[PDB]
């Protein structure tokens, strides 16, 4: 008789940047 | 019972006294005793900004329980601290976390309000030990949290609280917000008295109490970084350890030991002598120093053992206050306390006689030394080499800066108030605006202050302000606000101060920026705080900021004669009033005026450049002398009112190095001939004789 | 509906405006900085409103708020 | 707070200063209070690598901590890359290395030696305030 | 510090420069400290086969190092 | 301290100034295409200095330099 385990399955997000772009 | 198997009993180790005396807090421990003593939701969680003694407050609760200083309903309780890693640890199989957790909760049911469960770092628990086939460790407790079938005591830092708990506001509102304040100066004083007792129990040494309040004042002033009381406790512990290591070995004994083993090796190499006699004498001196050191160590050891016996008597009378034997109280008091205290003080004054190469106390010099090696702000008290080097201030300016007496004076004054303690704890140490025509020291004094104060030229945070003609250009000195581009690496500046917070900051060429760049400096020169985008503050009350322009250059060339310095300063003040904003220069300590150079200055300058020239040609492998007439030619070459000293520099460069290196990579010059720079008829010859 | 009492101060500086507010803070709370002293030269440009309110969601400025 | 961490611009031999400390211990040139001590280097990667099961990383780490309790203040443990232990076992809804060690260092009970790079200090630690 | 890196704008065949190094090793045009070495290539992506579980990546890398 | 030469040439049109500096490079670097030929007359209004420095952080050219 064999039992189970529990796994990680881990990773991160994906990010953004954002850029002002000045007028004058 | 897995309550044994997965907890810490605080109450035992409090009764075992492995914990710390907790002072103040009676409002806050009161309010915790309140929030435990409810019907639903007996769960306070300590929101505490980091290090203000959150674990200390839960410990102080448990120590009052073992004392029984509480309301009656908490008398006889238990408090069990929870290792989450113990709850996670064996759960290699699926589900085992949940078994351990439910078993501990059912045993908490089976102990029936006796055990007040404790959790530190409650932001760990929200989503603890989970995977896809899990119960995620928030879901398992939340009904018991709502109905108060549990007495969870929480303790987490504010930042983790926001980030990690209130990503589910239900499992926020199950708990109760208990705010810890900032402990003040005097709070810190009291808490340090208690743990002063505790740290002398550890570290075998003696502490002056005005040194303690000095440590509190300095730590509140000079570390922007943790919070109280933890930084002043840090100062106490590190100064005690420095005392301990200065007890553990002596420096003059180390130097004399190197001396005697050198003399021993020399004598053994010799085998008239008299080196044998010198070795015997130095070994006798070292032995005398050693035996004194050992005897005063033994004196310290006896003093500390009887201090420990005093502490054990305090332990016994607290045990008698817990248990309640009656004549034992007055017996132990009147026996143990006053005679051991008076011969503790007799050994203390015997040390205060005898301590020679040899420290036993914690005074303010030790705290200052640990601070000034902990950050680098020079607060520690002077060695006289340092103090006369501060009195060799202006001479060592004139080894870089000829003339220029006004700013020599003012900058000497500023650094004197820097070390003197008379500085404002609200401004940076000196605000400085510098005026003069181009090239008479406005970079040079600042490189000289680096070369004097820090003893290196190019370590001065030189935010050259040429670039800043556009109102973009604040964000390359105070970073970029979040989600934009330069969030994760800050500004150039706030690094370059919060690294090394005693450092001269040049703003070279102030007037050629945008006109209002400089309201950043309104923050600076008022109050020394300057918060960049990423949240963080910067203190400026341990640096020196110097600004250079050339505004009154027409007026300086105009009226350098025929006026006093007062109307000169006034009239160029009117000039800067035409140019700068009236908010700004009111924040300035002194506007000086550089005065234009005369010819003996130029001669001195040319001499210094020849000195570094001879240095450059030294590693080349060449020595050179000059005609003094050739120097007089260069005096005739390198004068003009309109430009100052740079035409001398390039004139020297041409008229010397072009014939010189011309002859050099003519393949001519054997080293060794010290080259007279005697003159040509209008040029200067480099000769081989 | 409103805060307690808002103020704009005027006059040429160094006549005790910032120091008056710090004296209020020394009174009411017993610190200079335990108060929110944000000089506005951090805020000369359009974009740095996110230094005070913060980043909208889904970025890097999502873990230190405002 | 028994734990220094070495900060510089990187290169300047912080690992070297730890080893030279270790030699002066071995030479018996340190002052007496840490003579006879052990200095051992901690791997992150030896701890992490097998633990693809739930919780096994925490058990490896706690067994090491209880070994360090068993040696009872004789071993000066060393961690290079302190900013690596910040997110070391920082798994999905699990415990990292940090939020196990955060009690286990501010009780004096261990003597870890830190060696970080100042830009990674700003990256990974003065974000994460408690460990700082 | 035995590890130098190759640099430029691409389309210059630095891959082939490593190849020609290995060919000279085959031919023995090298100094007497590299005769008999093993020039082996490895992708970082070659060990991103199973990147969910914890340490799996790192166990691959440590097994490589051992 | 100072960079090595610093030269403000004066002369009328086509007297070889550009070709002087190219001959310098073609001596020194065996080409003309090893020189930094920043063509300066693009700059007739001020605020293209960010072409040469870079753009300050929190504007567009932060990842790229000038
Ligand atoms: N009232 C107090 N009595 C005794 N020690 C105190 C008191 N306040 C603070 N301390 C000391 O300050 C430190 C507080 O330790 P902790 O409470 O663990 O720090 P913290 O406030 O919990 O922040 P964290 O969660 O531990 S990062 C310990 O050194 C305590 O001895
Ligand atoms: N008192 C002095 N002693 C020695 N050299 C000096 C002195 N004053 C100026 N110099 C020379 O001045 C040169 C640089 O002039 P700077 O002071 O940099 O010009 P400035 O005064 O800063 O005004 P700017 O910044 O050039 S517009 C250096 O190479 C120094 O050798
Ligand atoms: N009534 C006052 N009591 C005490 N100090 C005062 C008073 N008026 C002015 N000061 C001083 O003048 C300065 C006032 O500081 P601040 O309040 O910052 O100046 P301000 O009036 O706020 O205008 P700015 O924006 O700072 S120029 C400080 O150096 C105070 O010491
Ligand atoms: N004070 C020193 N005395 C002798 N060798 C040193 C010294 N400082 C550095 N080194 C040597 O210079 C190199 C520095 O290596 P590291 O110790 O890795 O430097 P590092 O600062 O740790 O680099 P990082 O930051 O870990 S990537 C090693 O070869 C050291 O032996
Ligand atoms: N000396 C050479 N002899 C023969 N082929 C060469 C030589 N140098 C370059 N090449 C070829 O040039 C091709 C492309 O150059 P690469 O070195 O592959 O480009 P790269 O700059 O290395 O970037 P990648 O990732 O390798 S495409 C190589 O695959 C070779 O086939
Ligand atoms: N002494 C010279 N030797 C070689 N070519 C020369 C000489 N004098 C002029 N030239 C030529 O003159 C031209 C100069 O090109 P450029 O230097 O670009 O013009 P320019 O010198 O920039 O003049 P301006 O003032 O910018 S229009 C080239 O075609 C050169 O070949």
């Amino acid at each position: 008789a064999a039992a189970a385990a529990a796994a990680a399955a881990a990773a991160a997000a994906a990010a953004a940047a954002a850029a002002a772009a000045a007028a004058a | 019972q897995a309550l044994k198997k997965y907890t810490i009993d605080l109450t035992e180790r409090a009764e075992q006294g492995k914990l710390d005396p907790v002072i103040g807090r009676d409002e806050e421990i009161r309010r915790t005793i309140q929030v435990l003593q409810r019907r639903t939701k007996n769960n306070p969680v300590l929101i505490g900004e980091p290090g203000v003694g959150k674990t200390a407050i839960v410990e102080g609760l448990a120590q009052r329980i073992i004392n029984g200083e509480v309301p009656e309903g908490l008398k006889g309780r238990r408090v069990l601290a929870l290792d989450m890693g113990a709850l996670v640890a064996g759960a290699k199989y699926r589900g085992e976390f949940e078994e351990r957790l439910k078993g501990v909760l059912n045993d908490l049911a089976k102990q029936e309000g006796n055990v007040i469960l404790f959790i530190d770092a409650l932001h760990t628990m929200v989503g603890a030990g989970k995977a896809d086939g899990a119960m995620d460790a928030g879901n398992m407790l939340k009904p018991a949290l709502a109905r108060g079938e549990l007495h969870c005591v929480g303790a987490t830092t504010l930042d983790e609280y926001r980030q990690y708990i209130e990503k589910d506001a239900a499992l926020e509102r199950r708990f109760q917000k208990v705010f810890v304040a900032e402990p003040s100066v005097e709070d810190t004083i009291a808490i340090l008295r208690g743990l002063k007792e505790r740290y002398e129990l550890h570290h075998h040494v003696q502490i002056t109490d005005p040194a303690i309040v000095a440590a509190a004042t300095l730590s509140h002033r000079y570390i922007a970084d943790r919070q109280l009381p933890d930084k002043a406790i840090d100062l106490i512990d590190e100064a005690a350890s420095s005392i301990r290591m200065q007890i553990d070995s002596p420096e003059e004994l180390d130097r004399l030991d190197r001396r005697i083993i050198q003399l021993k090796l020399e004598q053994q190499a010799l085998m008239l002598d008299m080196l044998n006699e010198e070795l015997s004498d130095k070994e006798r001196q070292y032995s005398e120093l050693e035996e004194e050191w050992k005897a005063e160590k033994a004196s310290l050891s006896g003093t500390q053992t009887i201090k420990a016996e005093l502490e054990q008597a305090k332990i016994a009378i607290e045990q008698a206050r817990r248990v309640g034997d009656l004549a034992r109280m007055s017996e132990l008091q009147y026996g143990k306390i006053p005679e051991l205290e008076k011969q503790l003080e007799a050994a203390t004054q015997l040390e205060g006689k005898t301590m020679r190469l040899l420290r036993n106390k914690v005074t303010d010099a030790e705290i200052a030394e640990v601070l000034a090696r902990w950050t680098g702000i020079p607060v520690s008290r002077m060695m006289e080499s340092e103090r006369e080097k501060l009195l060799r201030m202006e001479q060592e300016l004139h080894h870089r800066v000829i003339g220029q007496n006004e700013a020599v004076d003012a900058v000497s004054n500023a650094i004197r108030r820097s070390r003197a303690g008379l500085a404002d704890p609200n401004r940076p140490i000196g605000s400085f605006l510098f005026l003069g025509p181009t090239g008479v020291g406005k970079t040079e004094l600042c490189k000289a202050l680096a070369n004097f104060m820090f003893d290196s030229d190019e370590a001065m945070v030189r935010i050259d302000m040429s670039e800043f003609m556009e109102k973009h250009s604040v964000s390359r000195l105070v970073g970029a606000p979040p989600g934009y581009v330069g969030y994760e690496e800050g500004g150039y500046l706030t690094e370059a101060v919060r690294r090394r917070p005693y450092s001269v900051i040049l703003l070279d060429a102030v007037e050629k920026a945008h006109p209002d760049v400089f309201n950043i400096l309104l923050q600076v020169l008022d109050d020394g705080r300057l918060t960049d985008g990423q949240g963080r503050t910067v203190d400026f009350r341990n640096t020196v900021v110097i600004m250079t322009s050339n505004l009154g250059s027409d007026l300086i060339q105009e009226r350098f004669g025929e006026l006093d310095y007062a109307h000169m300063k006034e009239l160029v003040l009117g000039v800067v009033s035409h140019n700068f904003r009236p908010e700004f220069i009111n924040r300035i300590d002194e506007v000086v005026v550089f005065h234009p150079l005369g010819e003996q200055h130029i001669a001195s300058i040319a001499q210094i450049q020849l000195k570094r020239l001879y240095k450059r040609l030294e590693e080349r492998g060449y020595e050179i002398h000059i005609s003094d007439e050739a120097l007089k030619l260069l005096s005739e070459n390198g004068y003009d009112p309109v430009y100052g000293a740079r035409p001398l520099k390039r004139a020297i460069q041409q008229q010397i190095e072009n014939p010189l290196a011309q002859q050099i990579l003519s393949g001519e010059l054997v080293p060794g001939k010290v080259i007279r720079l005697e003159v040509n008829e209008d040029r200067i010859v480099a000769v081989q004789h």
